[PDB]
């Protein structure tokens, strides 16, 4: 979708494996601000929105 | 109120420890007050800060 009409998808009741997204070199910009990408695989999440 | 001089000493000795325990819960400018919460979300270079 467009930037002014961005869509937000609900992610709940599932296992999220972030190691595959981190090990993929196709992404040109992958920078976190609250946590580190290495500790994502060992931590739960209350609500996930993309 | 006969033993007020001792009651005040006991109350102060308890309130000092209470204030210390409460200040243990302060953030001091960090992202969280719990040590394990910071040690398990950020990398070493970012956790040491």
């Amino acid at each position: 979708a467009s930037v002014y009409a961005w869509n937000r998808k609900r992610i709940s009741n599932c296992v999220a494996d972030y190691s595959v997204l981190y090990n993929s070199a196709s992404f040109s910009t992958f920078k976190c601000y609250g946590v580190s990408p290495t500790k994502l695989n060992d931590l739960c999440f209350t609500n996930v929105y993309a | 109120s006969a033993l007020g001089k001792l009651q005040d000493v006991v109350n102060q000795n308890a309130q000092a420890l209470n204030t210390l325990v409460k200040q243990l819960s302060s953030n001091f400018g960090a992202i969280s007050s719990v040590l394990n919460d910071i040690l398990s979300r950020l990398d070493k270079v970012e956790a040491e800060v």
